[PDB]
């Protein structure tokens, strides 16, 4: 709706609790790069985001 | 002899894997006390409603 995040009337839900017995101090996320099929004359590698 | 051995890691014993399991019919409209599974409370008999 007109607001992208600062409002909403719902209820968040826990799913599954998991034990992790190791110190955690830094985090990083992933991203998927789609392979782009290029012509043989390009002779280069590209990805579409 | 086709040996099979479980694991029971027990490092996450406080979980939702308990399986005691029982069954007994309940009839309401009487002065009764009873308790199953667990929530530390007593109620009235008969299963399912709202």
């Amino acid at each position: 709706l007109v607001r992208d995040l600062p409002q909403g009337f719902s209820a968040l839900e826990p799913l599954v609790d998991l034990p992790i017995g190791i110190n955690i101090t830094r985090f990083q996320t992933l991203l998927a790069l789609h392979r782009s099929y290029l012509t043989p004359g390009d002779s280069s590698s590209g990805w579409t985001a | 002899y086709r040996v099979v051995v479980l694991s029971f890691e027990l490092l996450h014993a406080p979980a939702t894997v308990c399986g005691p399991k029982k069954s007994t019919n309940l009839v309401k409209n009487k002065c009764v006390n009873f308790n199953f599974n667990g929530l530390t409370g007593t109620g009235v008999l008969t299963e399912s409603n709202k």
